[PDB]
RNA sequence: GUGAAGAGGGAAACAACCCAGACCGCCAGCUAAGGUCCCAAAGUCAUGGUUAAGUGGGAAACGAUGUGGGAAGGCCCAGACAGCGUCGAGUCGGCCUGCGCGGAAGAU
RNA sequence: GAUGUCGGCUCAUCACAUCCUGGGGCUGAAGUAGGUCCCAAGGGUAUGGCUGUUCGCCAUUUAAAGUGGUACGCGAGCUGG
RNA sequence: GCUGAAAGCAUCUAAGCACGAAACUUGCCCCGAGAUGAGUUCUCCCUGACCCUUUAAGGGUCCUGAAGGAACGUUGAAGAC
């Protein structure tokens, strides 16, 4: 989980998703991508 | 909207109950009850926003898709599948009681909810059934987190569907 | 459910193999239910239990009443043990130490040895300040007690001086070395608190 | 003429009996501070206690918007240095139900022995039955 | 300009800010700033919107399918858009603007 | 028309930007052992040699030897290098 | 994480459901009804006359003196008192 004020799509696999009120960055092919707003 | 549009085919044998906010199918394979979101008016049974929600279209889409699913698990069924990798990995269901080696000192001791069936077609495979989708993912879901699939070796309950990514080792 | 006994005195028991049991002995005669609790009427189940004996003259009225509702001799105090749910009790059973026979760990509760008021060397295991290199009549006591202006105050509970011991302790989970129904005794190893002749509570451990 | 004055001796205050069930918690307790301080009168006099006796049931049934049932927090310090402790508004339905109800009101009454003396009047129970059928309290719709 | 050398009302409290200049008395009335659910005097006022963060009631670069409004557009029953030729209505992503969200750690 | 001062001693109390122990994501995470970030303040968190020292260096421990606030906490509590 | 739309897909979340730590609430120990919101249970005790006026939770006289308490004494592994 990379946690940073700057969240974005790094690949075509990554999603945004609000989560309970946190922007999150999921993604399907590279767990390095995951990333939470904070 | 698309979804929460399309109305559901009832088959004959199946039995829709609508009794308030509340709909309890009946049928073969199994029984089922739901109260839905108070934005969704149930009228085959078609889906709509009930006046003064505005969350009413995206109510209705779930809740199509909840009733789709138990005329389904009151018929056909769901189904789930899982495999265990692994050199001394085994299944074996007894009862209500799903006895898992796992590698563990232990051994794990799962029992199944209300009405979910599990059998053992090889030490290696088990295969859950019930009327209840959420429930059967839940299940399915519970075993794999027991020893869930690795990068390496892709050792582990998984998904029999699952494709495991898998990584070597730091170079030396 | 629990029994009051009194503290005898401690002693050893050599087992056969060579070792030496420290054992308090508790007298532990038959404890008298003199009153049952129930929901109804007080609001929770418990019973009330009298030992020992008091002589007539010291036995107001008010206490005689009370024991001659239950039909039970005068003993010499009163104590009340909750009941769990299948625990059932009636008025003027006779509970003994036999109640024992098969527990192997006990909580002792009793009145701590009274030491007064006690230091803070003492109470509280302060360390002492210098005996000698130029000490000012500072060798045992307290030291600093707070902060500066802020917080400008003593904060509650600060470890002082004061009455030390007198006062109710348990202790948990001691064996039970042996149950002698015959002569009213119960064994248990180690230490409980109070001094010889003290009323003990006995319950099984609750750990 | 002086401007009239209640005396507490001659003070009638009347009995109610109100539902809290589904009530919003804050709009529900100034109408209880109202009524609890006298204010729905005419001989309303700031230093003497001219409201009524007030049965609230239902406590446990209290209504609150927004996410306040998990998010409103009750704090309290015991004296003890680091004696801050907190339940959240959910925690406080499920241990002490009437305490909710009871510190709504006692924040909106006035403060002082005479305030004190108001909340008195207030008789919280967090289900449907109370024991004061003798005092024969009307019921109240607030 | 005010305080100093200026009281009264407001800004929780708060010389110097806002309203306003106390000759004395009144258990009359109208207003100022500021207010009108309870503490605490007065709208639980009216009509039309926005916000879901207790934002309001501490907030920066920057981040984001939060949500309201607006002006253009590209593609679309010669079948788009998504998912699987199927398919059968819109779809797509920039700009402008209202209100919110993250960014947000401190000592009784 | 006086608000006692460095360091030590005694006794602390809070914050969390966490040293240990607890939970977790990513790893250029095989394992063992690490790196980094997130959650977490319940409890715990060296003795000595040298020097007034705080600190630091050194010796030898420890799960760890946390970082800060508290009149650089604490002389109507001690010391006085 | 499950199921799941908004957004035919996807999505742990919007509706709904499940896990998840020495923190939190309990569980363990001690205090504790001045908890003036002063609670409960058990037992014990007192079952006499009369006068007066500012008729009132009024005042006094005679008779009565309970349960129990205190005091005093001998004292205590209780204690500055
Ligand atoms: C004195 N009074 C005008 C205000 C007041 O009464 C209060 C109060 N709580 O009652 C205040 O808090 C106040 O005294 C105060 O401290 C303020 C600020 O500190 C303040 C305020 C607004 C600000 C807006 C922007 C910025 C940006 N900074 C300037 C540069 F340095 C970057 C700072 C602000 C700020 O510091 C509000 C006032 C209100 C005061
Ligand atoms: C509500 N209360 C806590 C304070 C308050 O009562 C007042 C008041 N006048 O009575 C305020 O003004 C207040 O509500 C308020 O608005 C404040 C500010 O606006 C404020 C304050 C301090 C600030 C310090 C720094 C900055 C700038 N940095 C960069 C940005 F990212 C933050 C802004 C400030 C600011 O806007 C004081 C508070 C006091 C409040
Ligand atoms: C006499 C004053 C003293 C006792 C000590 C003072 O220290 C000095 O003034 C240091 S210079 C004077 C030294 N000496 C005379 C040569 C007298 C102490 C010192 C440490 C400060 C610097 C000034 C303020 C202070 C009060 C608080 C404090 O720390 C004190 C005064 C108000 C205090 O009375
Ligand atoms: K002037
Ligand atoms: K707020
Ligand atoms: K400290
Ligand atoms: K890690
Ligand atoms: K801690
Ligand atoms: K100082
Ligand atoms: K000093
Ligand atoms: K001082
Ligand atoms: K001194
Ligand atoms: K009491
Ligand atoms: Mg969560
Ligand atoms: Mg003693
Ligand atoms: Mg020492
Ligand atoms: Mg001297
Ligand atoms: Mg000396
Ligand atoms: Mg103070
Ligand atoms: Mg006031
Ligand atoms: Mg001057
Ligand atoms: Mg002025
Ligand atoms: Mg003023
Ligand atoms: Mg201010
Ligand atoms: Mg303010
Ligand atoms: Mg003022
Ligand atoms: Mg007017
Ligand atoms: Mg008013
Ligand atoms: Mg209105
Ligand atoms: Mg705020
Ligand atoms: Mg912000
Ligand atoms: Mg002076
Ligand atoms: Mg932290
Ligand atoms: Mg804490
Ligand atoms: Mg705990
Ligand atoms: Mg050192
Ligand atoms: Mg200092
Ligand atoms: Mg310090
Ligand atoms: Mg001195
Ligand atoms: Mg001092
Ligand atoms: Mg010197
Ligand atoms: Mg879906
Ligand atoms: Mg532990
Ligand atoms: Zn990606």
């Amino acid at each position: 989980m990379k946690v940073r004020a700057s969240v974005k799509k790094l690949c075509r696999n990554c999603k945004i998703v609000k989560r309970d009120g946190v922007i999150r960055v999921i993604c399907s092919a590279e767990p390095k991508h995951k990333q939470r707003q904070g | 909207s698309r979804v929460a549009k399309a109305p559901v085919v009832v088959p004959a044998g199946v039995d829709v109950k609508i009794n308030g906010q509340v709909i309890t199918i009946k049928g073969k394979n199994g029984e089922l009850t739901r109260t839905l979101n108070d934005a969704v008016e149930v009228k085959t049974l078609t889906f709509g926003p009930r006046d003064g929600y505005a969350d009413g279209w995206a109510q209705a889409g779930t809740a199509r898709a909840l009733l789709n699913s138990m005329v389904i698990g009151v018929t056909e069924g769901f189904t789930k599948k899982l495999q265990l990798v692994g050199v001394g990995y085994r299944a074996a269901v007894k009862g209500n009681v799903i006895n898992l080696s796992l590698g563990f000192s232990h051994p794990v001791d799962h029992q199944l909810p209300a009405g979910i069936t599990a059998e053992c077609p090889t030490q290696t495979e088990i295969v859950l059934k019930g009327a209840d989708k959420q429930v059967i993912g839940q299940v399915a879901a519970d075993l794999r987190a027991y020893r869930r699939p690795e990068p390496y070796k892709g050792k582990g309950v998984r998904y029999a569907d699952e494709v495991v990514r898998t990584k070597e080792a730091k170079k030396k | 459910i629990g029994l009051v006994g009194k503290k005898v005195g401690m002693t050893r028991i050599f087992t056969e193999d060579g070792v030496s049991i420290p054992v308090t002995v508790i007298e532990v005669e038959a404890n008298r239910v003199t009153q049952v609790k129930d929901l109804a009427n007080d609001g929770y189940r418990a019973i009330q239990v009298t030992t020992g004996a008091k002589k007539a003259n010291r036995v107001t009225k008010p206490e005689a009443g009370h024991f001659a509702k239950a039909g039970v001799e005068a003993g010499r105090g009163l104590w009340e043990f909750r009941l769990a749910e299948g625990e059932e009790f009636t008025v003027g059973q006779s509970i003994s130490v036999e109640l024992f026979a098969d527990v192997k760990k006990v909580d002792v509760t009793g009145t701590s040895k009274g030491k007064g008021f006690a230091g803070t060397v003492k109470r509280w295991n302060f360390r002492t300040q210098d005996a000698t290199h130029g000490n000012s009549l500072s060798h045992r006591v307290p030291g600093s007690i707070g902060q500066n202006q802020t917080p400008g105050k003593v904060f509650k509970g600060k470890k002082m001086a004061g009455q030390m011991g007198n006062e109710r302790v348990t202790v948990q989970s001691l064996d039970v070395v042996r149950v002698d129904a015959e002569r009213n005794l119960l064994l248990v190893k180690g230490a409980v608190p109070g001094a010889t002749g003290s009323d003990l509570i006995v319950k099984p451990a609750v750990k | 003429m002086k401007t009239f004055t209640a005396k507490p001796e001659t003070v009638k205050r009347d009995w109610y009996v109100v539902d809290a069930t589904g009530k919003t918690l804050g709009r529900l307790a100034t109408e209880l501070a109202r009524r609890l301080r006298g204010k729905h009168k005419a001989e309303y006099t700031p230093h003497v206690d001219t409201g009524d006796y007030i049965i609230v049931l239902n406590a446990d049934k209290v209504a609150v918007t927004g996410n306040k049932r998990t998010d409103k927090v009750y704090y309290h310090h015991t004296g003890h240095i680091g004696g801050i402790k907190q339940a959240t508004f959910e925690e406080m339905i499920a241990r002490r139900p009437e305490r909710v109800i009871e510190i709504a009101v006692k924040g909106m009454l006035p403060k002082g022995p005479l305030g004190r003396a108001m909340f008195r009047k207030l008789k919280v129970y967090a289900g449907n039955e109370h024991n004061h059928a003798a005092q024969q309290p009307q019921v109240l719709d607030i």
